[PDB]
């Protein structure tokens, strides 16, 4: 049972969602011949 | 669920694409109006003392956020409420 | 392909084998005169665990063996995608 | 196939596929000026649920 003025003032609301981030560009990278693989020329973690 | 999808940068250095964000968006968010705290919330009907004996209010209405609400006639400034009883 | 020692042995001298729809490993082969130690970084800590960081760990076997090692580099992607909870 | 609106997108332009094997799906098009819903139905209801 109780109270108050009356703003002159502003709603803005909010509404909450949990996602995830994930690059940019979607990829892989395949093969489509058999064979024995015999060269990596990359590192993980660098252009 | 839906998706959505944000368009930010990752200049920083690190926002490795596996992390969670806690998104906390808008909508909708009106400028400049009447506030009257939501559990004033009984159509459709409130009460209004005077003098302090209360003699009600009934309006309409919205839109809430979170537990505000907006007044749209109304019910001016100063007056009185009972959030609640 | 190497020699640092064998890890595993799938088959069976007397075995029949099906190379033509998906590759049947034989042998494992992998090198055992290093390792390398794979931390699990919870997804929290990671805005701050960086490379080059004087680290220390300790076996699963060990009261008090205490390694002095050193982190080395990081990953950019998960550990579901490099090679819920994250 | 049709105009509808596009609904899933499922590859990366720079990927391989192996269509002789199963049929590698590509963009997923389906029609979205009309809708419909499919009610779930129980057993002992469908002896009265009818048409129209």
């Amino acid at each position: 049972y109780l109270t108050e003025e009356v703003k002159r003032g502003n709603i803005e609301k909010n509404v909450v969602a949990t996602g995830s981030i994930e690059s940019i560009n979607t990829v892989d990278v395949g093969a489509q011949v058999s064979g024995k693989i015999t060269k990596l020329y990359v590192k993980l973690g660098q252009q | 669920y839906y998706y959505a999808n944000i368009i930010v940068e990752n200049p920083e250095h690190v926002l490795r694409i596996g992390m969670t964000t806690e998104n906390n968006i808008k909508i909708a968010d009106v400028q400049n109006v009447l506030f009257i705290p939501n559990l004033a919330v009984q159509q459709d009907k409130y009460v209004v003392n005077v003098l302090n004996t209360t003699q009600e209010r009934e309006i309409e209405i919205g839109v809430q956020n979170d537990f505000q609400t907006e007044v749209k006639s109304g019910l001016t400034e100063g007056e009185k409420v009972v959030i609640s009883q | 392909p190497i020699d640092g020692t064998v890890i595993s042995t799938p088959v069976s001298e007397g075995q029949t084998v099906n190379s033509n729809q998906t590759t049947p490993t034989i042998i494992k082969v992998a090198d055992l005169s290093k390792m390398r130690i794979k931390p699990e970084i919870s997804e929290g800590d990671i805005t701050k665990v960086k490379a080059g960081q004087d680290v220390t760990f300790t076996i699963l076997s060990d009261n008090k063996t205490v390694y002095h090692a050193k982190i080395d580099s990081v990953d950019p992607a998960t550990t579901t995608i490099s090679d819920s909870a994250v």
